[PDB]
């Protein structure tokens, strides 16, 4: 009588109840054992999350989880004789929430603006955007935002005079050729994706002034 | 989630019988088992919790019994006030309620009084035609009105309303209204509700002529 | 004792919101040793629970995942009662609605209910009754009774009382649950049984009333003339 830890993706579809683990006394080989669950989650706050079939030992649960609310469980069981006699100790019952995308990476400026002198060098620092994403960045990709530049606006020059840091947003200079006369402002479409490239998008501005020598 | 099954729908007894009312879960629930008692036009009533469980004030002739996914409803001697619609509720996944077992009051077979009655000339004069067939004071609920216009027997026309057991007599009455707008009610003579029910040995034609 | 007192409309058109309230009386919507929770009943899928509010540290709730996407039940501590608000209602959920009372969290059953409120969701206006005589005839006779009435056609929404005789009359009376007509509209009868002895004595008047489209109407209900006049 001991039970793994049990493992539940949010955002579940079951069918609801849904079977997760039997819980079983090895006492139940010469009387008929009775099983219940307590804790949060289950008898106290959030109530029902999770039900035991009493003559079975089959652990259920009654809804689909989310992570960002509750990511884990610790609830108990208990195994009686008809008797009402206590035939096992107290049963530590974990159940972890998983991981699911279910939050699209969020920029935390609209419009973020920076500025670069007209006579620098190729690898010199702009300026630092940044974006957000509640999802687990840990043990999955669904929290890890990949950054990009959709645009350059003017492309004069020419279209890749910019750069920015894939996982830090640090914009640097790549191509030398900056003059305040001549193109004062650029207007950079800057993008975060998740799941580090593979899942949502989300488009913010990078206004650029190209200050004087 | 869990589905509730009771069984039967309906059924028929007389006070100081023993009456038992069954309940099928489609998954085990152990003893997660409330029953309800309900009236009409009224609010179910608490009988029985953890399946075999008596709520405070509910009388001693009512017992529940069973465990897992078999359940029953125990009335150890039928009073008055018990015939009603009897409903089993889970509580183990979210909570589901059963489709009910009405609990109706057995008496002799009697047979309906047939009466019809052709539209009124206000009625007609609107524009519409509503022929009413009259069933009335019979026992068991069970009975077949057909309606016939010119011997043509008639389909989607008609509609039936049933009253509860009379609280006297226990018998039923059934109203069935044939519509026919005026121009179609016009273009026919005879006008004709065919009864059929246990009490009367051969159907019964109640007939009048426009 | 612990009383629910159910108020909120009935009657919701198609793709409105349906409002009710439960006011509680005897106990407090906060109580640390219950529930409070929406269970409908519709003729169609039964008894039906929609959710439920529970407090202990904080507010809890519980919405059935039918309805979850359309469904708010919230407490109101200075009135000490509890509402339940279902967005985009379909004739789907025309039902009976009740409040009711859970000890715990609801796992010994709800033996506190309120009275029921009728909802009917529906896009027809409301209109009152046409009342027909349902003539006692030689079609209508046996033995030592005749059987009369009253056609009660094309009103909305429900209900309409019959009394005979301004209620006078209660003996031999079956006033018929009412049927949905096709256009949207509802219609009863009200029959009576009453001795034939009495057909020439005894006058009968059915009084009908329909409260929502403040209608009322008192139908003299006699045999038609032996020669028509
Ligand atoms: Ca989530
Ligand atoms: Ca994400
Ligand atoms: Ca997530």
């Amino acid at each position: 009588w001991v039970v793994a830890p049990i493992s539940v993706p949010e955002n579940g579809k079951g069918p609801f109840p849904q079977r997760l683990n039997q819980l079983k006394s090895n006492k139940d080989r010469d009387t008929k054992i009775f099983y219940s669950i307590t804790g949060p989650g289950a008898d106290s706050p959030p109530e029902g999350v999770f039900a035991v079939e009493k003559e079975t030992g089959w652990l259920l649960l009654n809804k689909p989880l989310d992570r960002e609310e509750i990511a884990k469980y610790e609830l108990f069981g208990h195994a009686v004789s008809e008797n009402g006699a206590s035939v096992e100790d107290p049963m530590n019952i974990s159940i972890i929430v998983t991981d699911q995308n279910d939050h699209k990476p969020k920029f935390t400026q609209d419009t973020f603006r920076g500025s670069v002198l007209e006579g620098v060098l190729p690898g010199t620092s702009v300026m630092q955007v940044t974006a957000t994403d509640e999802d687990d960045a840990i043990y999955t990709y669904n929290g890890v935002v990949a950054y990009s530049i959709h645009s350059q606006e003017p492309k004069d020059p020419h279209d890749l005079m910019f750069t920015i840091h894939r996982s830090t947003g640090t914009i640097s200079v790549i191509s030398s050729g900056l003059d305040r006369e001549k193109v004062p402002e650029y207007t950079l479409t800057i993008q975060a994706t998740d799941m580090d490239g593979d899942g949502s998008t989300t488009t913010a501005v990078a206004v650029v002034e190209i200050l004087d020598a | 989630d869990i589905q509730m099954t009771q069984s039967p729908s309906s059924l028929s007894a007389s006070v100081g019988d023993r009456v038992t009312i069954t309940c099928r879960a489609s998954q085990t629930i152990s003893n997660t088992l409330a029953w309800y008692q309900q009236k009409p036009g009224k609010a179910p009533k608490l009988l029985i919790y953890a399946a075999s469980n008596l709520q405070s004030g509910v009388p001693s002739r009512f017992s529940g019994s069973g465990s897992g996914t078999d359940f029953t409803l125990t009335i150890s001697s039928l009073q008055p006030e018990d015939f009603a619609t009897y409903y089993c509720q889970q509580y183990l996944s979210w909570f589901t309620f059963g489709q009910g077992t009405k609990v109706e009051i057995k008496r002799t077979v009697a047979a309906p009084s047939v009466f019809i009655f052709p539209p009124s000339d206000e009625q007609l004069k609107s524009g519409t035609a509503s022929v009413v067939c009259l069933l009335n004071n019979f026992y068991p609920r069970e009975a077949k009105v057909q309606w016939k216009v010119d011997n043509a027997l008639q389909s989607g026309n008609s509609q039936e309303s049933v009253t509860e057991q009379d609280s006297k007599d226990s018998t039923y009455s059934l109203s069935s209204t044939l519509t026919l707008s005026k121009a179609d009610y016009e273009k026919h003579k005879v006008y004709a509700c065919e009864v059929t029910h246990q009490g009367l040995s051969s159907p019964v034609t109640k007939s009048f002529n426009r | 004792q612990v009383q629910l007192q159910q108020s909120g409309p009935g009657l919701v058109k198609p793709s409105q919101t349906l409002s009710l309230t439960c006011a509680i009386s005897g106990d407090s919507v906060s109580s640390q040793s219950a529930a409070w929770n929406w269970i409908r009943q519709s003729p169609s899928r039964g008894l039906e629970w929609l959710g439920r509010i529970y407090y202990r540290s904080k507010w809890y709730n519980d919405y059935a995942l039918s309805v979850k996407s359309r469904i708010t039940i919230n407490p109101d501590t200075s009135k000490n009662q509890f509402s339940l608000q279902l967005n985009s209602v379909t004739p789907e959920d025309t039902a009976v609605y009740y409040c009711a009372r859970g000890e715990g969290y609801g796992r010994e059953g709800f033996a506190i209910w309120g009275q029921g409120t009728l909802v009917t969701v529906s896009s027809a206006s409301t209109k009152g009754p046409s009342v027909f005589p349902l003539a006692p005839s030689s079609k209508s006779t046996s033995g030592g009774t005749a059987a009369l009435g009253c056609l009660v056609k094309d009103y909305f929404p429900e209900p309409v009382t019959v009394s005979w005789n301004s209620g006078a009359l209660t003996s031999g009376v079956h006033t018929f649950p009412a049927v949905l007509q096709s256009s949207g509209l509802y219609s009863l009868s009200s029959v009576v049984t009453v001795p034939s002895s009495s057909l020439g004595t005894q006058t009968y008047i059915c009084n009908v009333n329909h409260k929502p489209s403040n209608t009322k109407v008192d139908k003299k209900v006699e045999p038609k003339s032996e020669f028509d006049y």
